[PDB]
RNA sequence: GGCCGCAAGGUUAAAACUCAAAUGAAUUGACGGGGGCCCGCACAAGCGGUGGAGCAUGUGGUUUAAUUCGAUAACGCGAAGAACCUUACCUGGUCUUGACAUCCACGGAAGUUUUCAGAGAUGAGAAUGUGCCUUCGGGAACCGUGAGACAGGUGCUGCAUGGCUGUCGUCAGCUCGUGUUGUGAAAUGUUGGGUUAAGUCCCGCAACGAGCGCAACCCUUAUCCUUUGUUGCCAGCGGUCCGGCCGGGAACUCAAAGGAGACUGCCAGUGAUAAACUGGAGGAAGGUGGGGAUGACGUCAAGUCAUCAUGCCCUUACGACCAGGGCUACACACGUGCUACAAUGGCGCAUACAAAGAGAAGCGACCUCGCGAGAGCAAGCGGACCUCAUAAAGUGCGUCGUAGUCCGGAUUGGAGUCUGCAACUCGACUCCAUGAAGUCGGAAUCGCUAGUAAUCGUGGAUCAGAAUGCCACGGUGAAUACGU
RNA sequence: CGCGGGGUGGAGCAGCCGGUAGCUCGUCGGGCUCAUAACCCGAAGGUCGUCGGUUCAAAUCCGGCCCCCGCAACCA
């Protein structure tokens, strides 16, 4: 289990946190649990909507969710009909006043998580994994990624002996802390088993 | 080591007499990083020794050391089927150390009661040219002599 | 862990929540040196009568996601494994890898 | 069989039977008790251990009703804590759409209190309530019953998998594109001269470029400056209960936040007009300053289906509830630790100097009682304020005088304290008694190059309670490195 | 029947005077060993076939018996 998590190593420097609140040792665990719940719910709901990052932020006994999604139109539905619906359920989950914001993700080919999800979907609907991977890589490159890597693993083409294959393009420096490396993962629950998809997308280096 | 020789670290001289050698000796004596106790012991040894032989505290000690320093030690090359012990001229820094170590060992061995007293006794023996350290030195020399053919 | 175990834990917790006032009172009574012997005895017996799952020393801290009894942390309410994952994802606020 | 030969044998020369190869040259690796160059506590040089003892702890085995399952670069490992719980195991007692969900049907508001039997699980009683809305065939929360659809499984496969992890190894390597060479596997780049911690850098050169890694960016530590000074500080001022405690002061420590600083940048020599190396100047720091994080392509069908997820088997039981027991067994073997064997020490009395942490079902001063563990009372405090909380080794004075001891503390008896429904199996701690083995450990074997080893205490996590383990913190503080 | 060897540690070869009570491989134990064969250290296995006696030393010298050997001779 060689490698360090690319997001996790960079949280202090170039990457920010998702859950962004303060709490004392008393209420912290509970808060975490709540976050887990709400996030889980959101994932369940907005599966068909291309959702990248849920950012929870709770000040003053009131939860502020921020959903980063590629297509707001499906998440919002009719203007303030679906979002509103989501909100009350979120509140219920939390046990506090809820507030949902929806950030529009520019360039969903450069968002790593989204790409991974897409790949997983493709796998599920029985495409050639390799061709999917290629598409993922190519598209990102076209869009202006300084580099991208993707990796898929296990029961590829329903083969008895599992293996991993991966496509890199451009440069993807992981040891370099100041590199904006959007990393994320997904899992294709195929007929032969799970197929895990990792993808690293290098936006560029930050100078500060 | 393989790559790089390194400069020996700085050693402070002892507060009583202002000597590097003495400090080194004290350090050698010491166990479990209890320096202070060891130094006290050393001082005690010196004082008794001084009383015994006259002279000074330091001078006497030096004299004692002199009688247990080895001109030549041996090392195992073993290039052949059987091992050949080869003599080698032991350098100024090392020789002094070795003698001290031997003395300490002797002290440790000795059947007298207090450590300091034992040390003093050992020193006296060294000065006179009998005892354990001296014997060890002789043995070392003897071995070298035996293996003088190798050089 | 199993579902069943989790359920049991929940039940225990519920029991604890229920019977706290009474149990505590009983304990106090038992302790109180300035009290009758018979009363003390009664208290001791009374305690026995109450359900076992009512005790707080019965309930085990499990992970809030997986129910894993071992490797638990109190601040997060999560087992080590899950905690690490959370940290990696950015889901625990303030938590990052420490070096010194 | 013939011919030849003194003989040894030569010469001529089959067949059955049998295999799907056998071979040659070259290629990439791996290997060599081939060769060259180089590195690492690899050896050498040293210091301290392990192996002997007692105990702690894990494992093997054996035993058991059961001694849960896993790990076997496994064996103080998963387990950051098994009395019950945990618990997955055994023994009984019980349940079967079910402990956990969704769905209707229809009986009842949920829930609240209490009673006898039972080891308990459960099986039978007495009191209260009718809230959000009805062209009244009724509803959403929450109990009850029956049907099934289903739930459930720490059941099997890590040799179907994902994820996560170890490992060689923080080893300096591993590749690719285009070009060129070769019929081709492939080669070249990536080799060669130097150099470096480094496929580090330069120079050459059928290579030219690029990527992942060796470096840097990040945290921390070492010096300085600016800012801000309470709960932290007291240099100079006044007052004093001689306590920074109170006027105060913002200096210093300290606390964070932001900057500066180290780059072989400067000097000399060596070097191929070089990359570098050797020294010295300054400087708190010097050649990656010290430490951490960071683990390339890959390897081991390495580990984990018992965290989790996930592609045959059980479903009146391989599921669920309960009480008791077991996981703590004991001819024995191994692993890792602690404590010892003493005088560089033990005991007694006095007395000095830390850091880093934790704290609300929590940390708990002071005072009182108890020989003591603790008990009672009970402030201060979500905490630079209060509490845990006396640091210990050390230092001074006394004593013991080499004894199985005033060393050593196992073991066992008595009596008890606290936690907890509950300390029999099986907790910790206290007091009084008891006082094993052990006098430095066979073959062999481990760690460590500096604030390191060695030794001394302190804290934290898990946690009701339960560490000699683990993870942290400072104190004192060495030896040695000739060399390959 | 008579006469020469003597009778042992799982097997075997044990220093003229009766006081020495074994050595090889074997089994266990533990690290060497890339592996075992190891080298090396230590550990359990007796009666000395037996019955007696000379003597404090006895299996160890003798009287008989049971066997293993060897003997060479015999056989109506």
């Amino acid at each position: 289990g060689q490698k360090v998590h690319p997001n996790g190593i960079r949280l202090g420097i170039v990457k920010p946190w998702n859950s962004t609140w303060f709490a004392n040792t008393k209420e912290f665990a509970d808060n975490l649990d709540s976050d887990f719940k709400v996030r889980q719910y959101l994932t369940k709901e907005l599966a068909k909507a291309s959702v990248s990052r849920i950012v929870i932020e709770r000040p003053a006994k009131s939860i502020r969710v921020t959903i980063h999604t590629a297509r707001p139109g499906i998440v919002i539905g009719k203007k303030g009909e679906d979002v509103e619906k989501l909100r009350k359920v979120v509140a219920d989950i939390a046990g506090v006043p809820a507030q949902i914001n929806i950030a529009e993700v520019r360039k969903p080919e450069l968002d790593a998580k989204l790409v991974a999800d897409s790949i997983t979907s493709q796998l599920e609907r029985r495409v050639m994994f390799r061709r999917a991977m290629k598409r993922a890589v190519q598209n990102a490159m076209r869009l202006g990624a300084k580099g991208i890597k993707v990796e898929v693993s296990g029961r590829l083409g329903g083969a008895e002996i599992a293996r991993t294959e991966w496509y890199r393009e451009g440069r993807v420096p992981l040891h370099t802390l100041r590199a904006d490396i959007d990393y994320n993962t997904s899992e294709a629950h195929t007929t032969y088993g799970v197929i895990g998809v990792k993808v690293w997308i290098f936006k560029g280096e930050i100078l500060g | 080591p393989r790559r790089r020789v390194i400069g020996q670290r700085k050693i402070l001289p002892d507060p009583k007499f202002g000597s590097e050698l003495l400090a080194k000796f004290v350090n050698i004596l010491m166990v479990d990083g209890k320096k202070s106790t060891a130094e006290s012991i050393v001082y005690s040894a010196l004082e008794t020794l001084a009383q015994r032989s006259g002279k000074s505290e330091l001078e006497a000690f030096e004299v004692a050391l002199e009688n247990v320093r080895p001109t030549v030690e041996v090392k195992s090359r073993r290039v052949g089927g059987s091992t050949y012990q080869v003599p080698v001229e032991v350098r100024p820094v090392r020789r002094n150390a070795l003698a001290m170590r031997w003395i300490v060992e002797a002290a440790r061995k000795r059947g007298d009661k207090s450590m300091a007293l034992r040390l003093a006794n050992e020193l006296s023996d060294a000065a006179e040219n009998k005892g354990t350290a001296v014997k060890k030195r002789e043995d070392v020399h003897r071995m070298a002599e035996a293996n003088k053919a190798f050089a | 862990a199993k579902q069943s175990m989790k359920a049991r834990e929940v039940k225990r917790v519920a029991l604890a929540d229920k019977y706290f006032a009474k149990r505590a009172e009983l304990k106090a009574i038992i302790s109180d040196v300035n009290a009758s012997d018979e009363d003390r005895w009664n208290a001791v017996l009374k305690l026995q009568t109450l359900p076992r799952d009512s005790s707080p020393s019965r309930q085990r801290n499990r992970c809030r996601q997986t129910g894993r009894p071992h490797g638990f942390l109190r601040k997060f309410g999560l087992s080590r494994i899950k905690v690490r994952e959370a940290a990696m994802r950015g889901e625990i606020p303030g938590l990052k890898k420490a070096s010194w």
